[PDB]
RNA sequence: UGUACCAUUUUGAAUAAGUGACGACUAACUAUGUGCCAGCAGUCGCGGUAAUACAUAGGUCGCAAGCGUUAUCCGGAUUUAUUGGGCGUAAAGCAAGCGCAGGCGGAUUGAAAAGUCUGGUGUUAAAGGCAGCUGCUUAACAGUUGUAUGCAUUGGAAAC
RNA sequence: UCUGAGAGUUUGAUCCUGGCUCAGGAUUAACGCUGGCGGCAUGCCUAAUACAUGCAAGUCGAUCGAAAGUAGUAAUACUUUAGAGGCGAACGGGUGAGUAACACGUAUCCAAUCUACCUUAUAAUGGGGGAUAACUAGUUGAAAGACUAGCUAAUACCGCAUAAGAACUUUGGUUCGCAUGAAUCAAAGUUGAAAGGACCUGCAAGGGUUCGUUAUUUGAUGAGGGUGCGCCAUAUCAGCUAGUUGGUGGGGUAACGGCCUACCAAGGCAAUGACGUGUAGCUAUGCUGAGAAGUAGAAUAGCCACAAUGGGACUGAGACACGGCCCAUACUCCUACGGGAGGCAGCAGUAGGGAAUUUUUCACAAUGAGCGAAAGCUUGAUGGAGCAAUGCCGCG
């Protein structure tokens, strides 16, 4: 009532969700200290781990383009 | 270039009294399947009097499809022939 | 599969297989309807529907065909362009066995199918197994040959008896025909065309 | 089977039916007693078949002389 | 990934097939997009009455053939053009 | 799969016929038994001691490796009638009136072209439908080529 | 060039209105009698009832460590695979429960979208690091396993250098659009890649083919959304709707959107039938009809929906996943009583219901799929063979 492929599957899928919890993670703290104490400094950082998600799929790439252009909407607004 | 063309309905303005809405009336002589009869219905689509057309109640409008603004809204006021009431 | 009673089918109806072999014979020239009840009154005024049953149970009882059989050919002439009553006269006429027996190589036409059904006939370049194949005038129909010793070959190789509609050729045993039959070698024994009309009833 | 009544008229000479016994119903309608709207095919499970018969024999189902 | 293919619609002990460009997932004996030409596996020569035509804008599109579907490319001569026109 | 098929291979009619009906619609009738009893029946209806309608028997009919019965759908049914019906006496004119919405509606001129008509293009998957042909001993069947219907867009016609 | 058959029956007898019945086809058919064979096709319509047992998706050593077996004095040669990794398991197969609406058929707009492998074209494929499966040892057990500590490998994972082109913005031009709005620049800023394997040549150095990879480009297929029209019965169902209608800023979705959020308003649908009830997968089509159309949605083919019931999510190009995961409910089963196992609406088959519908079969040989360079491998899809006069056709 088991195949080996679906067990495989199974168990390497945890692994993989630890380590792409922990991608995603990195990418909401980066924005939320960015908009915290706004500053053009961290916007870089908030392009790196965005765009680098986006290559993964971890993240859908449509999500890294809506982000980078609403986070450069404030600095202008801002700036 | 060249651009695919949009859809158009002509229609009579029925009552206006949201922010920027109005709900218009199209209608139409479909056939009937048996006895062969033009029957006229009626069917009150909604727009948007987003500026520079008004279009306030009464007012003869010409309606162009466009993406959904929201529920139940899909279409646009354009050119007023006959404006009146 | 047929009835082992011709003579009592043929003599209700009158007619025979055209020789009058199965009405004339050794006994008695009975020429009245079998049965007990045969000899009494009230003979005429059959209905449309009596005599037309009655006659078309003529047409298909003459060829040894079953009624199925018949539905089938007549579903395949209807359609095609007009007034067809050519065609199927042809198509009728063109069974393969009978052709054989008036090949003039049988004594007679059930007999003839038991030859077609045990192999002892040969179409143009093929052989025959079953007793059904629609033919079509120029296919040299020769004569199997293995069947020529046999004890039975005295009145088949008599074929000098034949119709004009087919060129036997005896002898070489070429077996070609052609000059489809007109109703004159289509004796009255069924000679009618509101059948037709019945089986458009009956067959769509 | 289901849980509706009928009366259902025994088409034959003579029945082995004692008040409990299954029969397996057809259809018809006999025009002599109102109501009655089926019948029992004979021969078929518990019921008999209709013996002393050789005419229209497939009906009443009686086995074939022989 | 249309893939132009083979799809049984013969009968008992009476095969018969048409080369046809159709989808990987589409089912065996489905739905199809444009028709190529028929097959008989006992029709002795002309064996595959191919089209010549729209086999030659499905391969330049990139169609992908089979083992058997190259096959009979290759005694016609398609093969030929198709690799050809590549070049 | 030693399968289809083939052969002058041995034997040999040898291994193979049932079902419904016979009063009319509906092709096909007599005797025996029973005597409003036993029973038949799709409809009219048969049986009360001379039953061609029941039972049995003989004959005969309609079919055939199938035949009857039952169930369901369509036709016949112009019997929901657009094509294609009616409302005095047979079912059916509201007890009568004022009447909005709806349907229909005098004559002439102009424009537009929503109906209406027409040309071009796209599409309406394949199988099925009809025609022709091929292949299976012919057929059933399979393949093969042909074969519409509607929708949208565009270009004209102006009689209603 | 289409193209249509009637009769019996109310009366003492007649005409008309009018209902009933019959003559013809047809089916996923069943029953009774009987019964020889062959060519095609069909074969749980009921209990989306419960299921014994056996099969129905794996593949690559030419990605990687290790282990094992056979030869060999050794170096090593060959074979095999538990495990790591890649790819496929979302295809294919079945059922029609739910669903009366953008589900479906048709025509469309996606200036509001995705697309792994595949097509064309264009730049790169350099250099480091830290881990864990397999293994060893210990605890706990009959075993399934589980926990703990060390040891390793890479096309697994994570940094770094580098951008032909990309992505995000800035500067003004271009061509403009259907209202939001797209289209193209030149300059600039910001951000961002990966992995090697097999083989040949070469003393070497180096070079090369091919597979594969990252960044792009072209299309195409496939998926998703919106819209016009068509698509059941019922008024002995007249009001329904409070995220329902609209705006604002924000969030979220591949994308538009009360899809979600806070505020501001009170609208929207409805006698041209809302809402409710009952029923039903829709369509191409099957049977029937001269036709208009009536009727069933067999088989097969398209689309949708479902996988004991009800929810949630991971992985992935694609699932909220028939034979993957988590939780609850119901049901059955095993136990050594602590714990577990299960989903035949996949192929057969069993029990039960029914008037009633079949092998607990053979082979991947052909077609089709998935992985692989090939060898191959896996394929209850598929192709055959059983069974049944179930239907058509043919012969005795
Ligand atoms: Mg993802
Ligand atoms: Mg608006
Ligand atoms: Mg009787
Ligand atoms: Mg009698
Ligand atoms: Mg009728
Ligand atoms: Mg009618
Ligand atoms: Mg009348
Ligand atoms: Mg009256
Ligand atoms: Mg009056
Ligand atoms: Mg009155
Ligand atoms: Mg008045
Ligand atoms: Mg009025
Ligand atoms: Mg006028
Ligand atoms: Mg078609
Ligand atoms: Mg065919
Ligand atoms: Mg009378
Ligand atoms: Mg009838
Ligand atoms: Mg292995
Ligand atoms: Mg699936
Ligand atoms: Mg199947
Ligand atoms: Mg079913
Ligand atoms: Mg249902
Ligand atoms: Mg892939
Ligand atoms: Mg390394
Ligand atoms: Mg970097
Ligand atoms: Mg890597
Ligand atoms: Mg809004
Ligand atoms: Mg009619
Ligand atoms: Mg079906
Ligand atoms: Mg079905
Ligand atoms: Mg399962
Ligand atoms: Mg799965
Ligand atoms: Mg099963
Ligand atoms: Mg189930
Ligand atoms: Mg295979
Ligand atoms: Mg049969
Ligand atoms: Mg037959």
């Amino acid at each position: 009532a088991n195949i080996k492929s679906n067990e495989k599957r199974l168990r390497q899928n945890i692994k993989r969700n630890l380590n792409n919890k922990g991608q995603k993670t990195k990418l909401k703290t980066n924005v939320k200290n960015f908009h915290k104490e706004i500053n053009l400094d961290n916007l870089g950082n908030v392009y790196s781990q965005a765009d680098r998600l986006a290559r993964k799929g971890i993240i859908s790439t449509n999500r890294a383009r809506r982000l980078k252009s609403r986070n450069v909407a404030v600095l202008n607004k801002t700036q | 270039m060249k651009r695919n063309q949009r859809k158009v309905l002509i229609g009579i303005v029925k009552s206006t009294k949201n922010a920027k809405t109005a709900t218009v009336q199209v209608e139409s002589r479909f056939k009937h399947p048996l006895y062969h009869k033009s029957v006229v219905r009626h069917k009150k689509y909604q727009a948007h009097n987003e500026g520079e057309v008004l279009a306030k109640d009464g007012d003869k409008v010409q309606i162009v499809e466009t993406r959904p603004l929201s529920a139940t809204k899909r279409f646009r006021i354009a050119k007023i022939i006959e404006r009146a009431k | 599969k047929y009835t082992g009673s011709i003579f009592k089918r043929s003599r209700r109806l009158g007619f025979s297989l055209l020789e009058n072999n199965k009405e004339f014979s050794k006994g008695k020239k009975r020429k009245t309807i079998p049965g007990q009840h045969g000899n009494r009154f009230r003979s005429s005024t059959m209905s449309g529907y009596a005599q037309q049953l009655q006659e078309k149970q003529r047409m298909q009882y003459m060829y040894g065909i079953t009624d199925k059989q018949f539905r089938r050919l007549f579903r395949l002439v209807l359609k095609q362009r007009g007034n067809l009553a050519v065609n199927l006269f042809r198509v009728l006429e063109s069974r393969l066995d009978n052709i054989v027996y008036r090949m003039g190589f049988a004594p007679t036409r059930r007999s003839a199918r038991q030859l077609v059904n045990h192999g002892h006939v040969l179409l143009n370049d093929r052989t025959v197994d079953t007793p059904s194949i629609i033919l079509n005038p120029g296919d040299k129909v020769r004569l199997k040959a293995k069947t020529i010793k046999i004890p039975i070959v005295k009145a088949a190789s008599e074929s000098g008896v034949v119709s004009p509609f087919v060129e036997t050729n005896n002898k070489t045993f070429e077996g070609t025909y052609v000059r489809f039959p007109e109703r004159s070698e289509l004796p009255a024994g069924i000679n009618e065309s509101y059948v037709v009309e019945w089986y458009k009833r009956l067959v769509k | 089977t289901n849980g509706f009544e009928v009366l259902t008229y025994i088409p034959g000479e003579g029945h082995n039916l004692q008040e409990h016994s299954v029969t397996l119903l057809r259809g018809g309608r006999v025009k002599d007693l109102p109501g009655v709207r089926y019948h029992i095919v004979r021969g078929t499970l518990d019921t008999v078949g209709v013996e002393k018969r050789r005419q229209q024999r497939s009906a009443y189902g009686a086995k074939k002389p022989k | 990934m249309v893939k132009i293919r083979l799809m049984r619609m013969g009968r008992v002990h009476y095969p018969t097939y048409r080369i046809v460009a159709v989808d990987s997932r589409v089912k065996r004996d489905g739905k199809y997009i444009a028709l190529i030409g028929h097959l008989n596996p006992a029709l002795k020569e002309n064996k595959c009455k191919i089209d010549e035509a729209v086999a030659l804008e499905w391969l330049n599109k990139g169609a992908k053939p089979t083992d058997t579907v190259r096959s009979l490319f290759s005694q016609t001569g398609l093969w030929k053009k198709f690799v050809e026109s590549k070049k």
